[PDB]
């Protein structure tokens, strides 16, 4: 009256591994923020060429 | 086999941010050195027989965080010392670290609308009402290490000025004007990606060339905390703690009790 | 049954002399994964005879709605507890090294309980401390959400600065949630919040 | 850089009474996998002055097409060596029950060093015995292919087994026969295959029993092979040093997969060297089969 | 069925009262208190009694 022995593809009879799933990536990576102060804007750069 | 979607443009944009951060940090460090080096006590003689020196005011580090009136008095004292040297204070800008920025903006006089010297929105950075100079926060202030190697851009021709020393380990609230520094640029920030045939590699590089030196001697004025020469950690009482804590009691209400 | 993510690190800069190729600098990377292994159900049975003679009207949709509300409360409780644990467990005192050389740590602010209940200024100062320490580690605060249980949500409200109209940081209607004005961050009060007892109930989703 | 196969089990049948509702039957799904880590590159150098003064026309494409053939030969040798290792290391002796209990395990047979080439009957009986012990496991005879070197192909030729059909085939159990020279050597002193590292357990390296195999039988899905880079050749001139740098690379890997469709008929070999001097463990049976094929030959 | 796990440590920051290890009753004096109660006293009107 019950399905006592469920077939399961997520278990390894031989062992040596806990599971068999694929570990998908989902396509998301994170990095540091570092807002740009842009503090040099107050000053004149005074480009130099030649000398 | 990277498994990463783009990798290379991400590394390039990370390098660009690194270079921009160092470029800003170097400017802040040079402003601090220009403020601290020539303060009428060490120079004892102006660059030209006419002009005047920069002003450095020193306050205790411990009592700085406890009370905002202390920092407000220090800033007002620095501005007053600047103004006594007959320099216009209209085009001045104040930089403050976040921790001390919150201290200065937490004052009752600033928040209370009834007082005439109050500003409503302060999160972006408020404008000092007593002196119309604006104040902005920054996180690029230099940090000190005991055995750190020489900072880049420093060479044994310009006296190793770029790298930081102990007295500015925890300085606050740099005050500067437009003509307080003399910067120059040789090569603008340019990023390049190479694909090397000889060695099967992808090269990602970015190069830049800046320079700076403090020159005006008057447009820069810095307030700094007393700190041990040997180590970064603060100790002792500021040299100008005597004048301050008397100016800190100006902004009070009497409230006699019967 | 799992979902992963990857983090990248820093890149170092260095001086070059003209006419040479400088050495490279490595960039580290790391990963984080989540597993899903447990499901929960709620079931009810109604006999036909007991249904046909029933004084309650439309019993079945009512039971379904009640079940949906229970299962909706469970996920909110789980989410709040999970982010609560994540805040505590990663605090620069336990981890002491970031996942990559670049990123920063979560901040936990620990305060005494008795004084926190008595004075609202104490809680406002603690929250401002946490927010500014967030700001120090290059974290934008334009989009942040604060959750408080009702007991402390009432507490933060009663400080004189928020209540008084003269002060800058004041809001008119604060029963439904208000925006803190020192840092422009909304505050949302949530009833659901973890509670502890001496007995171990062993939350169902927990596994070995 | 990992490739998985995702095996699957075999179900079981059972009778049902009216209203019995039988219970169930489970499956395994072992899912072995392979990893590829290293690349193989062949490069040649041509100077600018010699290129301008070169007698041959279109020398660089010729060098490139030669490098491609060299890489192909290395590829084939590695495939054969791995397929041989799969047959050697997967008999019932070591594993003692198969993964995915439905499928089964691969078969190996041993041959004494002498009389392997002296008597064609011995070798023919051994090959047929290995082939039938494979075919007892439902191998779908049409798929499988025999691969065996020229020297032993000549010996098998003497018996009428090999007939044309332009591949060759046995009389009974008609299957294609491909003779090849790509077989393990075991020089006893060669450093490494250059495709073996510490992490992979030093595969691709010809062990002592591997040398001298007479034949090997394989089906289609007998190996798992991974390719991350297909072989490409690019001719490029660099400004600094005036050179052409043909520079071709391969970057592949492989592993035994099916565990059941590979049969190997290696002869007995002496350990740590050549010079077999081996009696052969699986001999007592095969010789009895070798004497099976005789002619009555009544005298006049 | 649902699951969750903390990630992106910089995103989440929690303020927690000091609590007894064995029981939920509060007995600790706090570990971050001194960093605080210095930030509490800034938000006050200041009077100079005469």
């Amino acid at each position: 009256s019950t399905p006592n022995v469920l077939t399961n593809v997520a278990v390894s009879h031989s062992g040596e591994v806990d599971s068999l799933l694929i570990e998908k990536f989902n396509g998301k990576v994170r990095e540091q923020y570092l807002k740009g102060e842009n503090l040099l804007s107050h000053f004149q750069v005074e480009t130099v060429t030649g000398t | 086999q990277g498994d990463i979607d783009s990798l290379k443009p991400k590394i390039a944009v990370n390098q660009a941010k690194q270079l921009k951060r160092l470029e800003d940090e170097m400017v802040v460090q040079q402003l601090m050195l220009g403020g601290i080096s020539n303060t009428k006590a060490q120079r004892t003689n102006p660059r030209v027989p006419g002009h005047g020196f920069s002003i450095n005011v020193n306050i205790t580090a411990d009592t700085a965080e406890t009370s905002p009136q202390y920092l407000a008095a220090a800033i007002e004292y620095a501005l007053e010392q600047q103004l006594e040297q007959e320099v216009d204070i209209s085009d001045l800008v104040i930089l403050m670290p976040w921790k001390f920025f919150n201290a200065l903006r937490d004052m009752d006089r600033i928040v209370d609308r009834s007082y005439t010297l109050a500003d409503e929105s302060t999160v972006q950075g408020f404008a000092l009402k007593s002196f119309n100079v604006p104040v902005v926060p920054s996180n690029r202030f230099p940090k000190f290490s005991q055995g750190a190697a020489h900072h880049k851009l420093s060479n044994a021709d310009n006296g190793f000025r770029y790298d930081t020393t102990a007295p500015m380990a925890g300085a606050v609230a740099v005050i500067f004007s437009m003509d307080a520094l003399l910067v120059g640029r040789t090569i603008e920030l340019t990023g390049d990606i190479f694909w090397e045939k000889k060695e099967k590699t992808f090269y990602i590089d970015t190069y830049l060339a800046e320079g700076a030196i403090p020159d005006r001697w008057e447009a820069v004025s810095v307030v700094t905390t007393a700190r041990n020469a040997t180590t970064g950690d603060p100790d002792g009482t500021g040299a100008d703690d005597t004048v301050v804590t008397k100016r800190a009691n100006r902004k009070v209400i009497l409230t006699k009790a019967v | 049954n799992t979902v992963s993510n990857k983090y990248l690190g820093e890149t170092e800069i260095q001086v070059l002399a003209p006419g040479q190729s400088p050495a490279a600098t490595p960039t580290k990377a790391d990963k984080n994964q989540v597993v899903i292994d447990t499901t929960v159900i709620a079931r009810n049975t109604v006999a036909m005879l007991h249904d046909v003679q029933g004084d309650i009207d439309s019993l079945k949709p009512k039971i379904a709605v009640n079940q949906a509300k229970q299962l909706k409360r469970l996920e909110d409780e789980m989410v709040v507890q999970q982010l609560m644990l994540g805040g505590i467990s990663n605090t620069k005192a336990q981890r002491t090294n970031p996942r990559v050389p670049g990123h920063g740590f979560s901040i936990n602010v620990n305060i005494t309980a008795d004084t926190a209940e008595t004075s609202p200024q104490y809680l406002a100062a603690a929250i401002e401390y946490a927010l500014e320490q967030q700001l120090e580690q290059e974290v934008d605060i334009s989009d942040l959400v604060i959750l408080m249980p009702w007991k402390f949500f009432n507490a933060l409200r009663d400080m004189d600065r928020i209540v008084d109209r003269s002060y800058t940081l004041a809001d008119e209607s604060t029963v439904q949630g208000f925006a803190l004005k020192s840092f422009n961050v909304p505050v949302v009060p949530s009833n659901r919040f973890p509670k502890f007892s001496q007995g171990a109930a062993h939350h169902k989703l927990s596994n070995a | 850089n990992t490739v998985s196969n995702k095996y699957l089990g075999e179900t079981e049948i059972q009778v049902l009474a009216p209203g019995q509702s039988p219970a169930a039957t489970p499956t395994k799904a072992d899912k072995n996998q392979v990893v590829i880590d290293t690349t193989v590159i062949a490069r040649n150098t041509v100077a600018m002055l010699h290129d301008v003064q070169g007698d041959i026309d279109s020398l660089k494409p010729k060098i490139a097409v030669n490098q491609a053939k060299q890489l192909k030969r290395l590829e084939d040798e590695m495939v054969v060596q791995q397929l041989m290792l799969g047959g050697i290391s997967n008999t019932k002796a070591q594993r003692t029950n198969p993964r995915v209990p439905g499928h089964g395990f691969s078969i190996n047979v041993n041959i004494t060093a002498d009389t392997a080439e002296t008597s064609p009957q011995y070798l023919a009986a051994a090959i047929e015995y290995a082939l039938e012990q494979q075919l007892e496991q439902e191998v779908d005879i049409s798929d499988l292919v025999i691969l065996m070197p020229w020297k032993f192909f000549n010996a098998l030729r003497d018996m009428d087994r090999i007939v044309d059909r332009q591949g060759f085939a046995l009389k009974s159990f008609n299957v294609p026969v491909v003779p090849s020279n790509r077989f393990p050597k075991f020089s006893q002193g060669a450093a490494h295959h250059k495709l073996s590292n510490a992490d992979n357990g030093f595969r691709y390296d010809t062990t002592a029993p591997m040398a001298g195999a007479v034949a090997v039988i394989f089906s289609m899905d007998a190996l798992l092979v991974g390719r991350t880079i297909e072989l490409t050749g690019d001719i490029f001139w660099e400004k600094k040093e005036k050179t052409f740098y043909i520079d071709t690379y391969l970057a592949e890997g492989a592993i035994p997969d099916r565990w059941e469709a590979v049969s190997v008929v290696t002869t007995a070999r002496n350990a740590t060297t050549g010079d077999p001097d081996g009696t052969g463990a699986d001999d007592t049976v095969v010789t009895k089969r070798a004497n099976r094929k005789v002619i009555l030959t009544k005298a006049v």
